[PDB]
């Protein structure tokens, strides 16, 4: 389609490596519900 | 063994080295010209995991040394553990990032078994 510009500064920089060390632990053990 | 490839830390693009030979062996990340510089001492560090094949992600974090034997509990008497700190680097090549982590993995293990 067309591309854009994603904008990520809600809080800071630190604050996208709390949840996304909840993502780094199902995509070692990637388990299906 | 390379040592060196190319990592992001911060949102800002840069490439990684791995520092041996040298006091206690320490992975550091430069910028692309290498005005902005972060130095990992793997003596320092526990644990490391990396982003796999599978993984939508292009990343590689290293955890660093915590002591746990300092477990905390809250008001009601409940266990609240400190966690250890972990640092990420966002990666193009999961040829690379198993290649650092691999020599970063070999340098952990000496300062694992302590001689």
């Amino acid at each position: 389609g067309s591309p854009g510009y994603p904008n990520g500064l809600l809080s800071g920089d630190e604050d996208f490596s709390s949840i996304a060390d909840m993502d780094f632990s199902a995509l070692l053990s990637q388990i299906s519900s | 063994p390379s040592h060196s490839g190319a990592a992001i830390f911060e949102k800002v693009s840069g490439i990684i080295a791995i520092n041996e030979d040298v006091s206690p062996a320490e992975l550091t990340w430069r910028s692309t010209d290498g005005d902005k510089v972060h130095t990992v001492v793997l003596s320092t560090i526990d644990k490391l995991q990396a982003t796999p094949a599978s993984s939508e992600k292009m990343m590689l974090r290293l955890i660093g040394k915590v002591d746990e034997s300092k477990k905390r509990k809250d008001n009601e008497g409940n266990e609240v553990v400190p966690k250890p700190q972990r640092h990420m680097f966002s990666f193009n090549n999961r040829t690379v990032m198993d290649n650092i982590k691999m020599t970063l993995q070999q340098i952990i293990s000496r300062y694992k078994d302590a001689d």
